[PDB]
């Protein structure tokens, strides 16, 4: 195989934000409306070049209901712009990355439905001014639009190559 | 040293029981599932078990419980494996029917796992580990324990006996130390052993502490229990123990897994016992099939057993060892024999006897908590159903055994009757059921899982059994359970297709829930046997949406045949079936429709045209869709009202330039800006990433700086807050380009943000200066304030 990297990231959040939508948009680079559930595939693999080194990324969706969650190097915590109790859980989601998980492990604050512009609640600055507090880097994304869907990745991948 | 004669005289054929629980070998055709599992996986706990026996009898010196042993267990088992846990969490859920109201006693009495703090109590699940409602660890009074005990086996209980409302993390801290003054605790006891049996409790009193700690990252179980337990029984001539349930060391207490390792003892002795008969064996009701047989002997491998068998035993005395577990094997007897009975006796005669005047308090006893975990909740009923022993369910049956009962789960005989899918003791059932007056009720009896008799015979069993229970009349086909999953729906996903066939040519009315799995499976067959053999399942909005999202033409023709608008709003965001059938599947689709009259110019909810939602497919058939639906249309100017910019934005923002090309081609107006007074450039600032586009899109129109960040470089800046070290020199060089293009069209070079900030302010702060700074310095562009 011989491939440069192969990071392990995960997706985690208040269910409904978009960590499907957002992993199919990047992986299999569509957008549907419903859940297909992916017949609980339960990740999802994609490579891309980066710093002209060809990196493999190992994204695994967070469900409903052998403790593989912990091997992840990435950890994208999401929410939903259009939903102030999806972003105000946040905080519990940081905080459960503090308990079960290394933290040498890079972080991520993703605001997914940027698109719901008409419905949005969750201030820009708002948000950049508590992920800047503890120095997270933040992304607003629509799956559906597919906006900064690759950039939100990209990131994530360039953040560990740099701590790793 | 230890006797591990057993091991040897155990039935090479059928050895892979020593390591496949007893509750698999009924559903998961013996060792097939463990196989299916993790292939090998045995073969290697077999070779772990058969690898460490070779090391403890070469080694002899009176080989007393060593942790680099206890380590070397887990290495052959397979952050590194083999190595003690320390400050890492790990947790796991335990159900009402693997605990005891004395086993909880013992479990809250271990002071070192109140010292230790580790998180027990009710509570869900997390994707990392447990989220607790409560913790009984933290400030508990010892005097309260007894009372306690009882009051959370009742919250464990009526949640569930099966199902799990209480987790339980291992301490995180002092793991080294615990686990060392643990084995030389046993090395203490072993020592004080002076009866036969008190040297069993003390073994099963220490392997429980050792389960309870959780020392390794995983695989505690198998190192702990099916192999060192296994060991200390071989050292004093006691066999290997083949459990049913060995998942019982957390929270049963001491005596109390006395009683389960004996019967495990006794279930090893009877595997023995049956080989030399040469009587067919049938343990836990698994029948074992020549096919089954003969595919694992040449399957088997695992040598360093192999060698054990080719070894010689003739020094020591077999019948000296007999007498030896008959006395502890004399116990079991006496306590519930109708259900050990269920499971052990065939010989009618046997059973016939045993039976002998037994009393109707006594021929319905369902066993308590505490006894080993097969038993309890049971009627000898349930058991004899359970382990197909039609001998016993005879004799039962007349006695007048009260069947309508059901267990702690909910089951009545009837569920495990249709469970265990044995159609000829669902018979001798059935006969009696219809005999008694509340039949229509007994048979429509739901368990704590909601599923009645009847699920449970379409989710497991054949069309006959379907066909025997339908028979009757009891018209709950149409019920659906506690997961909403209806009696067809359990038979679809489990792909039980004759049974399925059966309930559908029945006609049982079709539920919503059916109809996302068969998207999961992208099963477009199934939905045509549906709309084919129902054939007014065509109304459906949903069931037309799969139709049209990935179903063909012809699947999709026969919904427009029954006749529903061709423009009817079918999901949350109010999608036309046109929009749907360009998001992906056949484009001779999208073809179809707009052949049919299909309304081009609509707007979902958030006002995306039709063209809008081609962005939405993959970017392969994203070309001829965008071509298929500007023929008839040549409307892309459409765009969401919501924002007020059209597909060449969506084609910015997905980087495909393919298509961004091939709509500027088009001639898609420029003039268009969001809401928020991003122009397009705003948007292909970086996204784009590729100047030749930037210069032919600068020749139609000027871009406009808004919403206080000028044009697209000024806001570029603003959107690269990383500016990640190894690209620092390829993203101070992409600007270059951008900016002697900018230069030409005299950029005004005004504030560039609304904290005050500006284009050399923040270039000053991304530190990408060696290019941007000195060539806007040059350029005239004003220094920052
Ligand atoms: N408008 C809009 N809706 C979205 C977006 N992302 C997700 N959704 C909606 O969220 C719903 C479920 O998304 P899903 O990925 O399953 O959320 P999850 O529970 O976080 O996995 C879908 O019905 C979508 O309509 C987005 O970017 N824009
Ligand atoms: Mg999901």
């Amino acid at each position: 195989p011989e491939y440069d990297y192969l990071f392990k990231l995960l997706l985690i959040g208040d269910s409904g934000v978009g960590k499907s939508c957002l992993l199919l948009r990047f992986a299999d680079d569509t957008y549907t409306e419903s859940y297909i559930s992916t017949i609980g595939v339960d990740f999802k693999i994609r490579t891309i070049e980066l710093d002209g080194k060809t990196i493999k990324l190992q994204i695994w969706d967070t469900a409903g209901q052998s403790s593989y969650y912990r091997g992840a190097h990435g950890i994208i915590v999401v929410y939903d712009v259009t939903d102030q109790e999806s972003y105000a859980n946040v905080k519990q989601w940081l905080q459960e990355i503090d308990r079960y998980a290394s933290e040498n492990v890079n972080k991520l604050l993703v605001g997914n439905k940027s698109d719901l512009t008409t419905k949005k609640v969750v201030d820009n600055t708002t948000a950049k001014e508590f992920a800047d507090s503890l120095g997270i880097p933040f992304l607003e994304t629509s799956a559906k639009n597919a906006t900064n869907v690759e950039q939100a990745f990209m990131t994530m991948a360039a953040e560990i190559k740099k701590r790793m | 040293l230890p006797g591990l004669y057993f091991l040897q005289a155990y039935p090479s054929e059928e050895i892979w029981r020593l390591f496949v629980d007893g509750r698999f070998w009924s559903k998961e055709n013996g060792w097939r599932g463990y196989e299916s599992r993790e292939p090998g996986s045995l073969n290697a706990a077999l070779e772990s078990l058969c690898s460490i026996a070779l090391q403890v009898e070469k080694s002899g010196e009176e080989f007393e419980l060593s942790v680099d042993l206890i380590k070397r267990i887990h290495k052959k088992s397979g952050k590194n494996p083999g190595e003690l846990r320390t400050d890492e969490p790990v947790s796991f859920c335990i159900p009402a029917g693997r605990a005891s109201i004395k086993g909880i006693e013992e479990f809250l009495s271990l002071v070192f796992l109140t010292e230790g703090g580790a998180e027990f109590g009710p509570g869900k699940a997390g994707p990392f580990g447990p989220r607790f409602d409560k913790n009984y660890f933290k400030n508990l009074n010892p005097e309260q324990i007894p009372d306690l005990a009882k009051q959370i086996y009742f919250d464990m209980s009526k949640y569930g006996h099966s199902n799990t409302n209480h987790f339980y993390l291992a301490v995180m801290k002092n793991v080294d130390v615990y686990l060392e003054k643990i084995t030389q605790s046993y090395n203490k006891e072993i020592k004080t052993a002076e009866t036969l049996d008190e040297k069993l409790k003390i073994i099963v009193k220490h392997i429980r502490m050792y389960e309870v700690l959780h020392p390794f990252r995983d695989a505690n179980g198998r190192t702990f229990v099916n192999n060192l337990l296994n060991i200390l029984l071989m050292q004093q001539g006691l066999p290997p123990a083949t459990f049913y349930e060995p998942n019982v060391f957390d929270l049963y207490s001491a005596e109390e897994l006395v009683v389960v390792v004996k019967e495990a003892i006794f279930n090893t002795v009877e595997i023995i016992e049956q080989s030399k008969r040469k009587t067919p064996i049938t343990l836990y009701g698994y029948h074992s099939s020549l096919e089954e047989q003969t595919k694992f002997r040449d399957m088997l491998d695992s040598p360093s057993y192999e060698k054990i068998k080719h070894m010689d035993f003739s020094d020591l005395n077999p019948e000296k060892l007999h007498l030896k577990t008959q006395k502890c094997l004399s116990s079991l007897n006496e306590q519930y024999p109708l259900h050990r009975g269920a499971i052990y006796l065939s010989d009618p005669g046997e059973i016939k006897l045993l039976l002998s005047n037994r009393n109707e308090s006594q021929i319905n006893q369902q066993i308590e908590q505490g006894a080993p975990p097969i038993y309890v909740g049971k009627t000898p009923a349930h058991l004899a159903v359970i382990s197909g022993n039609m001998a016993m369910l005879d004799e039962l049956i007349a006695k007048k055994a009260d069947l309508s009962l059901q267990d702690y789960d909910g089951k009545t005989a009837l569920h495990y009757a249709a469970e265990c899918g044995n159609m000829q003791i669902m018979g001798k059932i059935l006969k009696v059921v219809l005999s008694q007056e509340d039949a229509i009720k007994v048979l429509n009896i739901k368990d704590n899982h909601g599923k009645t008799a009847f699920h449970y015979a379409a989710e497991f069993g054949t069309p006959e059994l379907i066909s025997a229970l339908t028979t009757t009349e009891v018209i709950q086909i149409n019920e659906p359970d506690n997961s909403g999953s209806s009696a067809i729906t359990l038979a679809y996903k489990n792909h039980k297709l004759k049974i399925f066939d059966e309930l559908l040519n029945s006609g049982a009315d079709i539920s919503d829930e059916l109809l996302d799995a068969i998207w999961a499976r992208k099963d477009k067959e199934t939905l045509g046997k549906i709309i084919a053999k129902n054939e007014k399942i065509l109304l459906n909005k949903e069931a037309f949406r799969i139709a049209i999202s990935l179903g063909s033409v012809s699947l999709v023709k026969k919904f427009l045949r029954a006749g529903v608008d061709i423009d009817i709003p079918l999901t949350k965001d109010k999608a036309t079936p046109l929009m749907l059938s360009i998001n992906s599947g056949n484009p001779k689709l999208v073809s179809y429709l707009l052949k049919k009259g299909a309304n081009t110019r609509l707007t979902d909810t958030s006002g995306n045209s039709v063209l809008h939602y081609v962005f939405y497919s993959k970017a392969e058939n994203r070309e001829a869709l965008a071509n298929i639906i500007t023929e008839k249309d040549k409307k892309l100017i459409n765009q969401p009202n919501a924002n007020g910019n059209p597909p060449l934005y969506n084609a910015v923002v997905v980087n495909d330039l393919k298509m961004a090309t091939i709509l500027l081609e088009m001639g898609a107006r420029v003039d268009f800006e969001d809401r928020l007074g991003n122009n397009i450039l705003h948007s292909a600032m970086r996204r784009c990433d590729l100047p030749i586009i930037l210069d032919i899109v600068k020749k139609d129109s000027t871009l406009l700086h808004k919403r206080n960040s000028e044009r697209r470089n000024p806001f570029h800046q603003a959107l690269h807050e990383m500016h990640t070290f190894p690209s620092s020199k390829e993203t101070e060089e992409i600007h270059f380009m951008n900016l002697s293009d900018l230069l030409l069209k005299e950029g005004v070079d005004l504030n560039k943000k609304d904290i005050k900030g500006k284009t050399i302010l923040d270039i000053a702060l991304s530190k990408q200066y060696f290019h941007l700074c000195v060539k806007l310095m040059k350029a005239g562009a004003h220094t920052n304030i």
